[PDB]
RNA sequence: UGAGUGUUUGUACCACAUGUACAGGAUAGGUAGGAGCCGAUGAGACCGGAACGCUAGUUUCGGAGGAGGCGCUGGUGGGA
């Protein structure tokens, strides 16, 4: 099962991305290193 | 106790889909389900362990006793005493309270206020649980299922399992709760000790959620039954 | 079942009535027939919950005309707070090493009031005052850097106020002996304070019924707004 | 579109009764006052009846009698 999800940067809580994830591949919430545009710095997204 | 719109799902497999449920007050509901079923994570929304996905869980302001379905053991060299005692928060603050003099001393003029306001919320919280229970706890064991004093200090870890299930009963009528959240109150018990538990539910005043098994256990304390459904995710 | 004395005080007050302020005092002043100096007190039932940590409430109020009976004072100090106390002429001074003397000598002091560093040493000693409640308590003030304020406000009858576990809070107010205006004046004092100490979350009427009452005397009530 | 009766009920006053964990003298509900309090307006002790009761005692009504007790005080207990 494929989703559509959003990832929220953990320091501004600003939903920053959209991508997809296959949900029985990666049962838990998705995290990467994405570039923050509100705070202008790298920083970590986690899905919600 | 009300949720609306109750929503959890742990990665793929979900507990609850748009489930809702209210529980009026001085209400002995008797939870119900198979294995799995979500009866435990129902209590953790509670008590705010978990957080829905999406819903709304409301929960009243007054104090909630839980009882574990698994016994805590933080440390394998706890004593029962020990365990026992840390029901009530009587040991917490009073180590905080003595550091709170500690710094008043170091501190002249700069953190007096804050330190002042939290000493007195300390002395009021201390005296609302009255440290007179040090004597309470001693003899509610010997009221409670007749808990022999060799036990008292005994590791906690060694006791049986039986035992172990008097101890952790014990700690939740020792924090002197308003709502009882019971998950599996008679797991080891016997049949002695399961009368006790029985006529102590029986009479207690206030509301009591019981995660149970044991239909006869059930049928004897319970007025509303809430059943969890494993297939259709609801209340 | 009721001596006379207290028969003819019941019929003087009216239960249904909840009279002014003046006449309640007056009222109360007739009530007691019992011949001896008794203390007129004074008791409130918020509608504040104490059970919940907000809602109790534990201070101290200094009485004008005072309470009509002196009050000992015992109070802990070392260097310059000794000189204080000594300048305010407080009953009993003391150090860390007489508070054990304290304990079980100097007692029926009325109030032990001890300096923020005091408290510390105090602690240990204030564990015994717990129960009997003598123990200072920052929200009360009788711990304070200055402890010739606490003893000239414990001489003129400062009182302290504490809510019982049902909501209900007891004072006096002074003695049968002051005129009844010096007892409406005191209890204005104590109405004051309990208005200022009214917590955030509480909600509805404040008071739920006051009562004004002699130790020999019945309760007589006593309208809100007076 | 108004009268009553009765029944089962929820609320709110007013009457009452109950308060036994441990130790403690013992049936300790909490807080405030509390050195004085109550009794020929019939006290103590005593007899019975009744209620409670955790069976230890508690509370209460009556019978006689006629003036005493209780408290502070004392140690216990967190609390007298
Ligand atoms: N963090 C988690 N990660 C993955 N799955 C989880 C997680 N938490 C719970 N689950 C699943 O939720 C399901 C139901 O939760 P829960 O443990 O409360 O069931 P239960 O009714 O209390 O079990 P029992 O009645 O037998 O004690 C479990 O089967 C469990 O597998
Ligand atoms: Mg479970
Ligand atoms: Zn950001």
């Amino acid at each position: 099962m494929r989703v559509n999800i959003t990832l929220e940067c953990t320091s501004c809580k600003e939903r920053n991305y959209l991508t997809n994830k296959n949900k029985r591949n990666n049962p838990d919430r998705l995290e990467k290193q994405k570039y923050c545009p509100r705070e202008r710095k790298v920083t970590l997204h986690r899905e919600t | 106790m009300r949720g609306q719109k109750m929503n959890l799902t742990f990665g793929l497999e979900e507990v609850y889909e748009d489930a809702e449920f209210h529980l009026g007050d001085f209400d002995k509901v008797g939870i119900v389900g198979v294995n799995g079923a979500g009866k435990t994570t129902l209590f953790r929304l509670l008590l705010r362990e978990l957080k829905l996905d999406k819903g709304k869980i409301t929960i009243g302001n007054s104090r909630i006793g839980y009882l574990p379905q698994e016994i805590i053991i933080m440390d394998e060299k706890m004593t029962v005493l020990e365990f026992l005692a840390e029901g009530r928060p009587i040991k917490k603050m009073e180590t905080e309270l003595n550091y709170i003099y500690e710094k008043l001393t170091v501190v002249d003029d700069d953190k007096q206020d804050r330190l002042l306001k939290r000493m007195g919320w300390l002395q009021e919280q201390l005296e609302y649980f009255d440290c007179y229970e040090a004597e309470s706890i001693l003899l509610d064991l010997v009221d409670s299922m007749q808990i022999d004093f060799d036990l008292f200090d005994q590791p906690i870890s060694e006791l049986s399992g039986g035992q172990k299930s008097k101890i952790s009963f014990a700690k939740v009528l020792y924090s002197k709760p308003e709502i009882l959240l019971l998950d599996q109150p008679t797991n080891h018990l016997d049949s002695s000790t399961k009368e006790f538990v029985t006529k102590y539910l029986k009479s207690y005043r206030g509301s009591v959620l019981i995660i149970s098994h044991d239909i006869d256990f059930l049928n004897q304390i319970i007025d509303k039954i809430m059943y969890i459904d494993k297939v259709t995710h609801k209340i | 079942k009721k001596s006379k004395k207290m028969q003819e005080a019941l019929k003087k007050v009216d239960a249904t009535k909840a009279y002014s302020v003046e006449e309640a005092v007056a009222l109360a002043k007739d009530t007691n027939i019992a011949k001896f100096d008794a203390t007129v007190e004074v008791a409130y039932k918020l509608n504040v919950d104490p059970k919940k940590a907000d809602q109790q409430i534990r201070g101290a109020v200094v009485l004008p005309n005072g309470t009509g009976k002196t009050q000992t004072v015992l109070v802990f100090a070392k260097g310059e707070k000794a000189k204080e106390a000594e300048a305010a002429g407080a009953d009993f001074v003391g150090d860390d090493d007489m508070v054990a003397k304290i304990q079980g000598g100097w007692f029926d002091f009325d109030v032990v009031v001890a300096t923020p560093d005091m408290m510390a040493t105090v602690g240990k000693l204030g564990r015994v005052l717990g129960p009997k409640g003598l123990m200072p308590n920052p929200k009360t003030g009788t711990v304070t850097m200055d402890v010739t304020k606490a003893v000239e406000e414990v001489k003129a009858g400062k009182v302290t106020y504490r809510v019982d576990k049902a909501g209900n809070i007891h004072v006096p107010i002074g003695k049968v002996s002051f005129d009844n205006e010096k007892l409406v004046e005191n209890f204005n004092t104590i109405n004051d304070v309990l208005l200022k100490a009214k917590p955030s979350t509480a909600k509805g009427q404040y008071i739920k019924n006051i009562s004004v009452t002699t130790t020999f005397g019945p309760g007589i009530h006593v309208d809100q707004a007076s």
